[PDB]
RNA sequence: CCCCGAGAGGGGGUUUUUUUUUUUUUUUUU
C-alpha cells in the first residue's frame, strides 16, 4: 500500500517545473535534468534490477566528465512505513540459482525504481570532473532524472567496446570509461589495493531439460573492471561527503 | 569541589581504621575579642570534654524596636567528635530557653547577646551522647555571661543522670529547664536527686571561679 | 540592586520609532547582527562578537572519574556567571536572579540537555576515568543578545576545542602531550544556534487581550536599549537539520500563536546562515594553522 | 618587555583595558566614582570593589588573593579622599594564563596590575601616580635572574617574584615600592639583585606604557 | 524503543484516553479560607497541587517596595514525595525550579493588574503534592483559580496544557510515561483567544511538526479554561445564594 | 490635590536522574 497509486504506469513529469507536479513533489525544483545525457547500464543477462548507470563526456577544457547515476530508491521508500520497516529487516536481497528474494517489491525494484532504458528514471548522480590521468578535480553530488540510452550486458558491452565498427558518440563515451577505468585501477593498486580472487562456479541448468546438467565458470571481462573502478570511486565520494556532514551517525 | 574551602582531591578518601565523681577545670575571660568568655574542661570514666565560650553582647540590633534584649546561641562543632546540625539546634534551643529565665533582658533595650560555644575537645574513651555534655554547656555560658558583665537572676547550673539533664536556680528549688533521652520508666525523683548534687557542686565551682580568679 | 533609568521620553522614542518600522541601529525587524568569530592560539578559545556585544568563551578539560549512574558518559559543563564589566547593572555572582538563571537555562538546555556533545566519547575506561570538558563563557561586554552570543561561543569553542590524545594499557592512562602525537577533536552530534526574539506592544493591554486585530511588534535579536523596552521575549534554538531543539517563551506579552511559528521558520534562515559561517571561519582556521606548520618545518 | 596594550575598548564601563604580556592576556574595566551599597560605604575615602576572574573554570580562593594583593597596589595609588562615600568597581577577566595556573599566578597577577593601572587612567580617576609590574624568575642551575619569564622558564625555576613599582617625575623617581611578592628559595643578595635588575625593567614599562597611554587618549582631546 | 503501546493501533492509549482526551480535571476553591486570601486545590490526573495566595499587603521590607504597582512573588514548593522515588535532596534552589517560577511570574505579571495596588505585594505560595506529567500546565491553572479566589484583578484566565508528539501521533494532556517516551510542547493560554502566554519546548521536535502540536494544545486549553470557568460559577452561586 | 482652624496659619500628597533479545572469508555487477 504504500508503493505508489500510478502502479506499473507511474511516469517522471515532462516538465519539472510544471504547477501540478510541483504541487505534489515539492522538492522536484531541486531534482536536476540529466536526460541529454548519453547513460547506459552494464549488468548481467538476465536483469532486470538495474541499480547503476554510467555516462562519460569531454569537457571543452581538456577535461573528462563522468557520472555516476544510482536509483533513487529514496524517493519511493520513507522512513516509519511498513515498506521501509520490511527494508529495513530484509537488509539485502538474497541471490540464488534458483530463484532470488527481493528486498523490496517487484514493482518498485525491477520497474519504477529500475534504471531501465527507453524510460525517464529518478535517479541520486555524482558527477566528477577529472583530468586524462583520472585525478579528481571537483565532484558534485544531486538528485536527477535520466533516461537510459541502452541496456547492455558485459558480453554485449565488450563486443560493441572491440568491434571498432561503432563509433558513435555512446561508444566513444564506453571506451572513455574504460580508459579512465585503466588509470582508476592502476593507481588504485600503486596506492595499495588488495587482488583477491574467489571466481565461483556457474550452474548452467539445462533449458531443454528440467535438472541442472552444466557447469561452467564466470569469466572477467574488461566492462567488469568497468564499473566496478566507477562503483568504488562513487562509493568514496559519497562518503567523504556523507561523513563531513554526519560525522557521528554516518552509515 | 568547594571554591571556598580547600578540600583537596576529590578521589581522595578519609583514613578509616580498623580494630572523684567528676574533675572539673574552669577558667574565665581569656578572649579578648570578646566581652566574655570561659574555658570548661570536665574529666570522669572513659570520656573527657573540653569546650569553650563565648558571649558577644550587648550590640546592636537593626530591626523595629524591643524593651528587652534579644539571646542567640549556637554550638559549634569541634575538631574530634562530631555531632548532626539538628542535634547541636535542638541544644541550642534548649540552652536558649534556659538563659531567657536567667539572663534579666530588660536591662538591654534593643540589644543582642550572641553566645557561642565551641565543643572543641570531646574525646570519647570507650575503647545520643549530646546530653552529657548539656551540663558542661550551661557552666561555660553562666560563667561566660558573668564574664561578660550580663545581669543573671540567679547562677543557673545543671545535672545529667541516665540521660536526664534537668538545670536549677535558687538554691535547686525551682527548674529552668528539662530533658530526658533514653533513660528508664518512672526514674524521675533519682534523676533530679543526682542532678541537683552536680548542679550544686558545679555551682560552688563556679562561684569561686568568678570570684577568687 | 542598581538601576537603569529610562526617561518616559526615550521609551515613547523608540517604541514611536518601532511604530514607523525605525530601530536605532538602523537594522530591520528580522535582521541578526552580523556575528565575528575570533580564534586565540590555544584550541577551544573562541572571541564572539555582535555588534557591541562581546563574549568570550574558553573551552578546558581534565581527567576526571564519571557519576556511578552513568559509568560510560563523560563530565561536561557549562558556566556562565556575570560580572560588572559587562555593565554596573550586574551584580558580581549573582547566580540566581531571573536574568540569570533563564540564560543558564537556555544555554543547558540547548547544548548540555539537546546532546551537542557527544559525552559517550568522553569515556576513557569505563566506570573509571574519563573527560570532564568545560565551557567557560565569559561576558565582557553587554549591548544585548547574551544568549544568542553565549549559544555561538559554546558551540565554536566545542568544534575548535582539541583534548589531548590517550593510548590505553589498561587502566594505565598514557596522556600523550601535544609535542609528541596531535590532539584529538570533540564528538559534535549537531550544531545548535539560538536566535532570540523580542516583543512590543504599541498600544495598551487591554487590545492584546480582548484586541481583534494583533499589533504586536516583533524584532530579531535586540540591543539593550531595545532590550530594556521590550514586553515579551523569545528565545527559539534550531539546527541545520530542520529540527527545533528547544523554544522559551518564560511569560510576557501575550503573543498569536502563528506569529510565534513565523519566528521559528525565520530564526531557521539565521541558523542556517551562522552554522555555514561557523564552519567555514573553522576551515580557514585549520588552513592557517597548517600552512603555518609547514613554514615552521620548512624554515627548521 | 614586549608589552602590547589597548585603551578603551569596552562601552558600558567608564574606563577598560586590555594588557598583553607574551602569552598572558587580561581585560580589565573600571566604573566609578559611583553610588555604592552601605556595606561598601567609607564615610571619608572611596571604597574600591575588585573582582579577578580565572581564564578557565569559576573563580576560587586562588583568584581571592589576587585580589588582594591587586588591592595592595591599587589602594595607594587612588586619591581615595576626593570620591568620600563612593565606589569604584575594578574587574580584571584573565583571558589567557601564559602560565601553568596550577602552578603559578605571576604573570596573571602583574598582567592584571598593569591593566587596572591602564583602566584607572582610561576612566579619569584621580591618581597620585604612577605604576608597573613585572613578573621575575630565578633558574635552577644557571640561577640567572630572568625578568618576564616564560611558561617554560617557570617550570624550571627555584623562586618566583612580583614586583610593583610606584613612579613619579616622569617615570623617573621610584616613589615607593607598592608590591613585591617573592615566593621559593632566595638569599638576601639575590634579593637586592632581583630589586636593582627590577627596577630598570620597571622603568623601562613605564616609560612603554607612558607612551601607551598618549597614544590612545591624546586623540579624544582637543588642542 | 518503547516495549510499552504507547498509541495502539486501535487509537487507545496506556492509560485507556484517545489522543485528543484530558485527564480528570477536578478544581476546588477557597480550601484555605485561614491561611491564604485566596486558594485552589487542583487535580488534574494523579498531579495534586495546593496554591495559596497571600495579598495584597503591606511588604516586610520597606527597601522591596514599588509605589506604581504590586510586587508579585511565587514559589513552587514540589516535595520529595512527588514522585514514585523519593528525592533525597530538595528542589527549593534547583535551577530547574527557580526557572519555573520565573517564568509564572513573567505570566502573571501581564495579567494581574499590579498597577491598582501600588506599595503592595502579593505571595504565591505553591505545593505540589504528586506529580504525573504535565505539572507546569496545572501549576498554571492552580494560579489563575487562586488568584480569582483572592478577588484580585486580571485580564483574563490563563489555562495551561502539555502535548507530546509520539512520532507523527499527537498526544493530548501527557502524563509521567508519555513525557519520558516523547518530546512534549507546554502551552499557555490566554482566555479563549490563540495568544500564547507561554510556550515551552524543552526536547527536540521537527519544525513541519511544531504548529500543528500548537494547534491541539490551544484547543485543549480551551477545554480546560472552560472546566475551571464552569467550576467557578458554580461556586460562585452556591456562595451567592447563600 | 487632600485634611485641620471665627481672621491667607498649620498638617499631609506614602521608599547529570524512569536509555541495554548476546554467535565462524575482500571487492564489483546480479
Ligand atoms: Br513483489
Ligand atoms: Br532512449
Ligand atoms: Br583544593
Ligand atoms: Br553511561
Ligand atoms: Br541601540
Ligand atoms: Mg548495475
Amino acid at each position: 500500500e504504500c508503493l505508489p497509486a500510478e502502479g506499473h504506469d507511474w511516469k517522471a513529469p515532462t516538465k519539472l517545473d510544471d504547477p501540478e507536479a510541483v504541487s505534489k513533489d515539492p522538492l522536484l525544483t531541486k531534482r536536476k535534468d540529466l536526460r541529454d545525457k548519453l547513460i547506459c547500464s552494464i549488468d548481467p543477462p538476465g536483469c532486470v534490477d538495474i541499480n547503476d548507470a554510467l555516462h562519460a563526456k569531454k569537457l571543452p577544457n581538456g577535461n573528462w566528465e563522468v557520472g555516476v547515476h544510482i536509483a533513487d530508491v529514496t524517493h519511493f521508500v520513507k522512513p516509519g512505513t511498513a515498506l521501509d520497516a520490511e527494508g529495513a529487516a530484509r537488509g539485502t536481497s538474497v541471490y540464488l540459482v534458483d530463484k532470488r528474494i527481493d528486498m523490496l517489491p517487484m514493482l518498485l525494484g525491477t520497474d519504477l525504481c529500475s534504471l531501465k532504458p527507453y524510460v525517464d528514471r529518478f535517479a541520486f548522480s555524482v558527477i566528477w570532473e577529472l583530468d586524462d590521468s583520472a585525478n579528481i578535480v571537483n565532484v558534485n553530488f544531486m538528485k536527477s532524472v535520466i533516461r537510459s540510452r541502452e541496456a547492455f550486458s558485459y558480453e554485449q558491452a565488450q563486443l560493441r567496446i572491440d568491434d571498432k565498427t561503432q563509433n558513435d558518440e555512446l561508444t566513444m563515451g564506453m571506451r572513455a570509461l574504460l580508459k579512465l577505468s585503466v588509470k582508476l585501477k592502476q593507481k588504485r593498486l600503486e596506492a595499495g589495493a588488495l587482488n583477491l580472487a574467489s571466481p565461483e562456479v556457474k550452474v548452467h541448468m539445462d533449458s531443454e531439460t528440467s535438472d541442472p546438467n552444466e557447469v561452467e565458470i564466470k569469466k572477467l571481462l574488461a566492462t567488469n573492471s568497468l564499473v566496478e573502478e566507477f562503483m568504488l570511486l562513487a562509493n568514496i565520494s559519497v562518503a567523504r561527503k556523507i561523513y563531513d556532514a554526519f560525522p557521528q551517525t554516518a552509515m | 569541589q568547594d571554591r571556598r574551602r580547600l578540600l583537596g582531591p576529590a578521589a581522595a578518601k578519609p583514613m578509616a581504621f580498623s580494630n572523684s565523681e567528676q574533675e572539673l577545670s574552669l577558667h574565665t575571660g581569656f578572649i579578648e575579642n570578646c566581652n566574655g568568655s570561659a574555658l570548661v574542661e570536665a574529666r570522669s570514666l572513659g570520656h573527657q570534654t573540653s569546650l569553650i565560650s563565648a558571649v558577644y553582647g550587648p550590640r546592636s540590633i537593626r530591626g523595629s524596636f524591643t524593651s528587652q534584649g534579644t539571646i542567640s546561641i549556637q554550638l559549634k562543632n569541634g575538631l574530634l567528635e562530631k555531632y548532626n546540625t539538628n542535634e547541636l539546634k535542638e541544644v541550642s534551643s534548649f540552652l536558649m530557653g534556659i538563659f531567657n529565665s536567667v539572663v534579666n533582658l530588660s536591662r538591654y533595650p534593643k540589644s543582642g547577646i550572641d553566645i557561642f560555644v565551641y565543643l572543641t575537645y570531646d574525646k570519647d574513651l570507650t575503647n545520643s551522647q549530646i546530653s552529657s555534655l548539656i551540663p558542661h554547656c550551661i557552666t561555660s555560658i553562666t560563667l561566660a555571661l558573668a564574664d561578660a558583665g550580663i545581669e543573671l537572676v540567679d547562677m543557673a547550673g545543671a545535672g545529667e543522670a541516665n540521660g536526664t539533664v534537668v538545670s536549677f536556680i535558687k538554691n535547686g528549688e525551682e527548674i529552668v529547664g528539662f530533658w530526658k533521652d533514653d533513660g528508664d520508666d518512672e526514674d524521675l525523683l533519682e534523676c533530679l536527686d543526682r542532678c541537683k548534687e552536680q548542679y550544686n557542686r558545679y555551682r560552688d565551682l563556679m562561684i569561686s571561679c568568678l570570684m577568687n580568679q | 540592586a542598581k538601576d537603569i533609568e529610562i526617561s518616559a521620553s526615550e521609551s515613547k522614542f523608540i517604541l514611536e520609532a518601532l511604530r514607523q518600522n525605525y530601530r536605532l541601529d538602523g537594522r530591520s525587524f528580522d535582521q541578526f547582527r552580523d556575528v565575528e568569530i575570533t580564534f586565540g592560539k590555544e584550541f577551544g578559545d573562541v572571541s564572539v562578537k555582535m555588534g557591541n556585544t562581546k563574549v568570550h568563551c574558553r573551552i578546558s578539560c581534565q581527567i576526571a572519574q564519571p557519576y556511578e549512574d552513568r559509568p560510560f558518559e563523560g563530565l561536561f559543563v557549562i558556566s556562565t556567571e556575570i560580572s560588572p564589566m559587562a555593565g554596573s547593572q550586574f551584580e558580581n555572582g549573582n547566580i540566581t536572579g531571573e536574568d540569570e538563571v533563564l540564560c543558564s537555562r537556555i544555554i543547558e538546555k540547548s547544548v548540555r540537555r539537546s546532546g551537542a556533545l557527544d559525552v559517550e566519547g568522553l569515556c576513557i575506561v569505563a566506570g573509571s576515568k574519563c573527560w570532564a570538558v568545560r565551557a567557560d563563557v565569559h561576558f565582557l561586554d553587554c549591548d544585548g543578545g547574551f544568549i544568542d552570543a553565549s549559544c555561538i561561543a559554546v558551540m565554536a569553542g566545542l568544534m575548535h576545542f582539541k583534548k589531548p590524545d590517550i593510548t590505553v594499557h589498561g587502566e594505565q592512562i598514557i596522556v600523550h602531550p601535544v609535542n609528541e602525537r596531535e590532539p584529538v577533536p570533540l564528538g559534535i552530534l549537531h550544531i545548535p544556534i539560538c536566535v532570540t526574539f523580542s516583543f512590543f506592544n504599541p498600544q495598551d493591554t487591554e487590545e492584546n487581550i480582548k484586541g481583534e486585530t494583533n499589533s504586536e511588534i516583533s524584532i530579531i535579536d535586540a540591543t539593550l536599549k531595545e532590550e530594556l523596552l521590550r514586553d515579551g521575549v523569545l528565545t527559539v534554538t534550531l539546527n541545520k537539520n530542520r529540527e527545533v531543539v528547544q523554544v522559551s517563551k518564560a511569560g510576557g506579552l501575550p503573543m498569536d500563536a502563528l506569529t510565534l511559528m513565523k519566528c521559528c521558520h525565520e530564526a531557521y534562515s539565521i541558523i542556517e546562515k551562522i552554522t555555514d559561517q561557523i564552519l567555514q571561519l573553522l576551515k580557514e582556521d585549520s588552513e592557517k594553522r597548517n600552512k603555518y606548520a609547514a613554514m615552521l618545518t620548512s624554515e627548521n | 618587555m614586549s608589552v602590547q596594550a589597548e585603551i578603551g575598548i569596552l562601552d558600558h564601563v567608564d574606563g577598560s583595558s586590555e594588557f598583553v604580556s607574551q602569552d598572558t592576556k587580561v581585560i580589565c574595566s573600571v566604573t566609578g566614582p559611583i553610588e555604592p551599597k552601605a556595606r561598601q560605604e567609607l564615610p571619608t575615602q572611596l571604597a574600591l570593589e575588585i573582582i579577578v576572574r580565572p581564564a578557565k573554570g569559576v573563580a576560587t580562593t586562588r583568584e581571592k588573593v589576587l585580589e588582594d594583593k591587586l588591592r595592595a597596589v591599587l589602594t595607594p595609588l587612588i586619591t581615595r579622599h576626593c570620591y568620600p562615600r563612593q565606589l569604584c568597581q575594578i574587574t580584571c577577566q584573565i583571558l589567557e594564563s601564559g602560565e601553568d595556573e596550577a602552578e603559578f599566578s605571576l604573570r596573571e597577577l602583574s598582567c592584571c596590575i598593569n591593566a587596572a593601572f591602564l583602566a584607572l587612567v582610561d576612566a579619569g580617576i584621580a591618581l597620585n601616580s604612577m605604576c608597573a609590574s613585572i613578573p621575575i624568575a630565578i633558574i635552577k642551575d644557571t640561577s640567572d635572574i630572568i625578568v618576564d619569564p616564560t611558561a617554560e622558564q617557570l617550570k624550571i625555576s627555584l623562586s618566583v617574584h612580583t614586583l610593583a613599582l610606584e613612579f613619579v617625575n616622569g617615570g623617573k623617581v621610584v616613589k615607593n615600592v607598592l608590591l613585591l611578592d617573592s615566593n621559593g628559595d632566595f638569599n638576601e643578595d639575590q634579593l637586592f639583585s632581583l630589586l636593582e635588575l627590577g627596577e630598570q625593567k620597571c622603568q623601562e614599562l613605564v616609560t612603554n606604557i607612558r607612551r601607551i597611554i598618549q597614544d590612545n587618549i591624546s586623540p579624544r582631546l582637543v588642542v | 524503543m518503547s516495549r510499552l503501546e504507547i498509541y495502539s493501533p486501535e487509537g487507545l492509549r496506556l492509560d485507556g484516553r484517545r489522543w485528543n482526551e484530558l485527564r480528570r480535571f477536578e478544581s476546588s476553591i477557597n480550601t484555605h479560607p485561614h491561611a491564604a486570601d485566596g486558594s485552589s486545590y487542583m487535580e488534574q490526573g494523579n498531579n495534586k497541587i495546593i496554591t495559596l495566595v497571600k495579598g495584597p499587603k503591606e511588604p516586610r521590607l520597606k527597601s522591596q517596595m514599588d509605589t506604581s504597582k504590586a510586587l508579585l512573588n511565587v514559589s513552587v514548593n514540589i516535595t520529595k514525595f512527588s514522585k514514585f522515588e523519593r528525592s533525597k535532596s530538595s528542589h527549593k534552589n534547583e535551577r530547574r525550579v527557580l526557572e519555573i517560577q520565573t517564568s509564572l511570574v513573567r505570566m502573571f505579571e501581564k495579567n494581574v493588574m499590579l498597577n491598582i495596588y501600588p506599595r503592595t505585594v502579593i505571595d504565591i505560595e505553591i505545593h505540589v503534592l504528586e506529580q504525573d506529567g504535565g505539572i507546569m500546565g496545572s501549576l498554571i491553572n492552580g494560579i489563575t483559580l487562586a488568584l480569582i479566589d483572592a478577588g484580585i484583578s486580571m485580564f483574563d484566565y490563563i489555562s495551561g496544557i502539555s502535548v507530546g508528539l509520539y512520532d507523527t501521533t499527537p498526544l493530548l494532556d501527557t502524563n509521567s510515561l508519555e513525557e519520558n517516551a516523547m518530546s512534549t510542547v507546554t502551552l499557555g493560554v490566554v482566555g479563549k483567544s490563540e495568544k500564547l502566554s507561554l510556550l515551552l519546548v524543552e526536547d527536540k521536535i521537527p519544525l513541519d511538526r511544531l504548529e500543528n502540536v500548537l494547534a491541539i494544545g490551544i484547543a485543549g486549553a480551551h477545554r480546560v479554561r472552560d472546566l475551571m470557568d464552569e467550576e467557578l460559577r458554580k461556586h460562585a452561586q452556591k456562595r451567592v445564594s447563600n
